[PDB]
């Protein structure tokens, strides 16, 4: 009941002490139809050549940690073949799988919550001011938020009780989300479809979905237990289409 | 003449009405207010494997 | 031509009517209907979402993640009351900015029942008993185990399963309560107790939390709609 | 010909009757970290009566919490002006600029319906020291400009001949003016909320003023008159109709700060009380 | 008694799948010196999906292209003058002095059809030292002659009995006048142009003049009144219904020059750019 | 009478409403309808015929025959482009005054398929292969034939078979871009380059010329009708 | 009473209308704005010899 | 058309009328003033034991 | 439009009249009834029930 394994690709993952998944809305991704395509030139489907898991870079979590967002997509531009065909066409369109591992003893405490925000349009600390690609997102690596309000030019306000969207942070469960409680599991997973407007967009213009994850209860433990506790991050994609096919971008 | 007579809003414990499409444009038409459908568990149980509620969660 | 007679009423405008209207783009032709995950059809099943409660919202914590944090200890504080607030889902500060409060704030009336689950983020090795009561209203809250073991109660038992759910049943003498609620509209209050204590091993920390979060049961409603207090502004262009 | 439609009233689940247990059965007992929200009731958990409970959660739908008219922009223009700009009104349409609305419309990412606009137009005399005249009534337009549609210069342009744009001309004393819109969007819904940009470099415009582009309204005087100056003040109401929305959101908790951004000032998440555990008495002679 | 009448959308064609191929048929090759344009789609040129395409080309048919109201006339007359002309307005029909409509018209060679006739009618107080007075409402009557019909001298003629043509009495503050026209040409249609003479000598007019011949308006006030003077102002506009057209043409590149002529000053065909290759750079840090 | 009321919209002109109006000749007699040849149903009926496009469009040339011809010679110049063009149909100066621009900037949106023919007028000796190639958007225009032989292309060889057709197919993240376009409905772009080269006999010319057409698929539709910019007047009378 | 129902412009992925004449003259009704037929080979395919499309334009 | 036709209110010693509802609520209906029902034992008899009117009331 | 004209009567508010009139509450959901005992029908029920009379009133 608490084992579980799941395989993409050339890739697989165990797990010992899940929960259970979470399907986005009860959507399971699926390629585009004819009755509801507008692109008329025949679509590449790469198919297990960009449809695996691929890891990020981990971070730590500290004591006194405020937590950790990253955009997606351009957090995968750089990662083998599905990088490269986002490189080499105008549109493309795949769902994803998202798991996030964190291990600790039977003597730690601690809970973070794991959520995807969709259109998670963002604000800038200064408040007649916008904001800079490089500020939303450094790619594989995460962007932190802060326990105080935040100063800078061109920098996203990033007062973890806000979410840098003007509301209030505990009622993000109104998104796709699961909990990591340290004494219960170890893992979350969260199954997302392609969520949108129009059939298909370009991976470059557009961030679909935000992953955050918020620390509720702070890591603490008693007097020699390990202190070295990471949290990893692991997305794989899912019935991947690209249409366009030009010569390559560069940012 | 293309009328369409459907029941009125009342209470619990000549209770219908009749309406005309004047317009060609299915825009002008007035608002659909007599719907009530629902579907929650889109929101509230959206899990792969079903859980019981009378059983424990895990394990 | 046909005979006629106005009545009172003519030439007015009111905002909630339903009337038909010409149409400034004859034959327009709009996109077809994309079916995106996710529809909405009402506002009820956002209300039936869990969310996150600030229970302790005392002062020098309005601003920070403690403010969701109900703290709990080992050693002898049998004496001691862990929480109590009032059941104003609407009106009072604790309930006032989840989804179910903000859903509420722009409707007039409400009723149903309501559910509170409560999750214990302590250590695997952490053990112990609580009590959770609620009382209708009446007399004055509780301020004893005693007291409070008389009213509407369910025994917490911390274990593999980390989560139990207190349901609050909706006892009143009318169909509906006020959203800004008054003496006469009522609902009572919840409090929390120890019902043994917190035992722990050497080497784990003394001290945890304790999460809450509220939403509603599935015999819920609302009614007369109205503009909202929470929003506002001085001039346009905001 | 007649025809007959049958509605169908949708209420609230009734409570039934349960009594005393003692059994390995835990409804009770959950695991939040699944992402699951419990489906118990009171009769779970207590003894109950049979209750036959005949609510409805009509007034909660869609449709009937947004269909109400609601203003979304003012404007002012004089009859006559030694400015050249100030005897016309003109705006770029959203529903940003007043803040019940929006925050209305912006519990949901997506967004798709028909809508119907409601104009209110007032005047007054200006003050001054000479007061007393003689004036027919005033006549006024309005014009709709689709976006690469010529632009007015002044009030008397040629672009006011409006040989394809829709134009409403109106009378004071009758009753306010009124049309019905069709959804006009190149997506298949409204965007409330984009987090992207306009150029394929992730820079230039960032967020909503990348999709929206409908066009402008244009208001005037007709009479070209006013020996003595007088103002007017056009109010305009949407009112949507045949609804669809997607994917819902926390609402809005800090105010907003203008209608370009999402920008925000950090506000605490509810006020503050004596204590974890106060409650006020309220039972005392 | 109802009868159903059953309306056929008539939506564009959807594209098949397509996948390589390696023969002899050659559709991409041509010859345009047959006056014949290529029926070729992109699942003959390249690999193609299948999609199910709902579009429908209803905004683009001649009678929802046509079918709204455009002005064709402005005019002034005055309430008391010394000119005894200027007391009335009136003008010859057509479609010839506002360029939007007359170029939209002239894509086509003939046109029939029946039409929509509305009057806008404002009113003013001219400006003097000496304002403030107690009118009651200007009432406005619009008679049509056709052509032969006795024409009117003054305010006061006879001829404004109007015992045999169609007058139209209006009074400011009510809604606008309104009436519909059938189609009233001695030939099968309405001709844009004539290449040919009013004389079988091949001299005289030339052109468009020499066919139309559609009456004359005129417009005046009834009260007969005003100690103090006032302008009005009469426009009209026009919409065609139950539209046919013949024998499309190229649009008007140069602009019109005058009423009576296709007279022009050569123009460009079109504006310049640096090179045959030139082509922005958009993509850049 | 019977009693009615007025709702808002009472009394007001609006340009393309639809409504029953009295006739001012009652009983008129209309002349008989006769069967002229060329009748037109839809205005989409003119977009799908060809018609030149002025692709030389440089200083010193907008009023000469010279506009619409692009030049082409023998010897080496395998690294010169033969021409290249942005597409908007209803923006850019090459194609807006063509019969399917000046059908389009009566419009605001678009949709479909596009075709371009290219034919060849040199001498019956001449023989040579072209290679046109179209960039969808998102990078910035290829400055070889290497480069542009990486997107969607036809390589023509010229025979007796005068005329090749490239067919832009509709790629597109929306169902509908503006007919005035900017960075985010961008379509791409269109060039040419010499496959091998122009070669010739012996007293026969040594430079030439090629012409184009374009016009619309049977998959294209506009929609959202406003006036055009491209007509207009200072006062009455023109 | 004479009464045409026809149905109403609609999108794709209670929609009828009624309409009464009420003047003697026809030039008096309403435009006809849902006829939508087309012909466009009488512009674009205007030759003797029909061309097939697979097959080379000469010989 | 979901009309209703009854009759009007007369006198002692052409009588109908008919009705359509326009609006989509029951509270936008005119008065029902054609309805005259009574039950006056409620207040002038309200006893256990019947009383015949004819005998004694007591003993 | 449909030619109309218009009676004398119009405009006007009388106190007795019985028209349709527009909701400014739409959809609105009415709580249930309930059966409260004693419910009155007619004014004349109330006239056929017995009460004092007054006889001697006089000064004082
Ligand atoms: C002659 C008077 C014509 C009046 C013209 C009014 C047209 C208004 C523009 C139509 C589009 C409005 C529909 C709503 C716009 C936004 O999508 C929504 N506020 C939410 O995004
Ligand atoms: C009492 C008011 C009567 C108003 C009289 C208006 C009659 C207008 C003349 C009828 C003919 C107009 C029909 C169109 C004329 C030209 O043929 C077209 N503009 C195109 O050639």
């Amino acid at each position: 009941d608490r084992v579980r394994s799941i395989t993409l690709g050339n890739s697989t993952i165990t797990t010992q002490e899940s929960a259970n998944v979470v399907v986005a809305y009860g959507r399971w991704p699926e390629y585009l139809k004819d009755n509801e395509a507008t692109a008329e030139d025949q679509p590449t489907q790469p198919d297990v050549a960009t449809c695996r898991f691929y890891t990020l870079e981990s971070v730590t979590w500290e004591r006194d940690s405020p937590g950790w967002w990253w955009k997606f997509p351009d957090a995968l531009k750089d990662m083998g073949l599905f990088g490269q065909n986002m490189y080499y066409h105008y549109l493309g369109r795949a769902g994803y799988t998202i798991h996030v591992q964190c291990n600790a003893s039977k003597f730690h405490q601690g809970c973070l919550m794991v959520v995807c925000v969709p259109e998670a349009e963002m604000g800038c600390s200064q408040v007649d001011g916008t904001v800079n690609e490089h500020s939303l997102s450094e790619g594989e690596t995460a962007k932190k938020f802060a326990s105080t309000s935040t100063n800078g030019t061109n920098t996203v306000q990033s007062i973890v009780t806000n979410a840098g969207m003007g509301v209030g942070v505990g009622n993000l469960t109104i998104f796709p989300h699961q909990w990591i409680n340290l004494r219960t599991n170890n893992c979350a997973t969260i199954v997302m479809p392609y969520i949108n407007n129009v059939p298909m967009d370009n991976m470059f213009r557009h961030h679909n979905f935000t992953l955050m994850i918020i620390p509720f209860v702070p890591l603490d433990y008693s007097s020699d237990s390990s202190t070295y506790v990471p949290i990893t991050v692991t997305v794989a994609p899912m019935c991947a289409e690209y249409n366009g096919l030009r010569l390559a971008t560069s940012l | 003449m293309g009328a369409q007579v459907s029941t009125q809003k009342t209470g619990a414990h000549i209770i219908h009405y009749t309406n005309i499409n004047y317009y060609k444009d299915a825009a002008s038409n007035s608002a659909n207010r007599q719907d009530f459908s629902q579907d929650p568990g889109k929101f509230t149980e959206p899990v792969k494997d079903i859980m019981v509620k009378s059983l424990p969660a895990l394990n | 031509g046909l005979p006629v007679m106005n009545t009172p009423g003519s030439n007015q405008f009111l905002t909630s009517d339903d009337f038909q209207s010409p149409s400034a783009m004859p034959q327009f032709d709009v996109t077809p209907e994309l079916n995106i995950p996710g529809e909405v059809q009402n506002l009820m099943e956002i209300a039936e979402v869990d969310s996150v409660v600030p229970v302790n919202n005392v002062e020098g914590k309005l601003d920070t993640m403690e403010i969701y944090r109900i703290p709990v200890q080992s050693g002898n504080h049998q004496s001691s009351q862990v929480f109590g607030f009032q059941v104003q889902p609407g009106l009072d500060n604790v309930f006032k900015h989840t989804l179910l409060g903000e859903i509420l704030n722009y409707y007039a009336h409400w009723s149903g029942s309501i559910k509170l689950t409560f999750v214990f983020c302590g250590s695997a090795m952490a053990t112990g008993k609580f009590l959770l009561a609620y009382a209708p209203p009446g007399a004055n809250a509780p301020k004893s185990r005693k007291d409070a073991m008389l009213g509407t109660h369910i025994i917490w038992d911390v274990g593999l399963q980390s989560s139990c759910v207190l349901c609050i049943p909706w006892i009143s003498q009318t169909h509906y309560r006020l959203v800004q609620q008054d003496e006469y509209t009522s609902a009572g209050n919840v409090t929390c107790w120890y019902q043994t204590g917190i035992v722990v091993p050497a080497g784990t920390p003394t001290s945890c939390s304790i999460m809450c979060f509220v939403s509603a049961c599935n015999d819920f409603s609302v009614r007369l709609l109205k503009d909202t207090p929470f929003i506002e502004q001085s001039a346009l262009l905001q | 010909v007649v025809e007959a439609v049958e509605n169908a009233v949708a209420r609230v689940a009734d409570t039934i009757s349960s009594g005393p247990s003692n059994s390995q059965a835990v409804p009770a007992l959950t695991a939040v970290e699944t992402g699951h929200t419990s489906q118990v009731t009171p009769s779970d958990t207590i003894q109950t009566r049979h209750v036959r409970n005949y609510h409805s959660r009509s007034e909660s739908s869609i449709e009937n919490f947004l269909c109400r008219s609601a203003c979304v922009y003012m404007g002012e223009y004089h009859t006559t002006n030694t400015d050249t700009s100030k005897l016309f009104a003109s705006w770029t349409i959203n529903a940003r600029r007043m803040v019940q609305m929006r925050r209305k419309l912006e519990l949901f990412t997506y967004v798709r319906f028909d809508m119907e606009v409601t104009f209110v137009i007032t005047s007054k005399q200006d003050q001054g020291t000479q007061l007393g005249q003689d004036m027919p009534p005033l006549t006024h337009q309005i014009m709709y400009i689709p976006p690469g549609g010529p632009i007015p210069k002044s009030v008397t342009d040629y672009t006011w001949q409006t040989s394809t744009n829709p134009s409403i001309f109106w009378t004071e004393g009758n009753a306010p003016p009124r049309m019905s819109i069709p959804f006009i969007s190149i997506g298949n819904a409204y965007s409330n909320f984009y987090d992207g940009w306009s150029h394929f470099s992730q820079n230039g415009v960032y967020g909503y003023n990348t999709l929206n582009h409908m066009g402008q309204i244009y208001v005037r005087h007709v009479n070209g008159s006013s020996p003595l100056p007088m103002t007017s003040t056009v109010r305009m109401y949407f009112k949507p109709k045949h609804v669809k929305v997607w994917v819902p959101r926390p609402p809005r908790l800090c105010q907003y700060k203008n209608a370009s951004t999402v920008n925000f000032t950090p506000t605490n998440i509810t006020e503050k009380r004596q204590s974890i555990n106060y409650i006020p008495e309220t039972v005392k002679p």
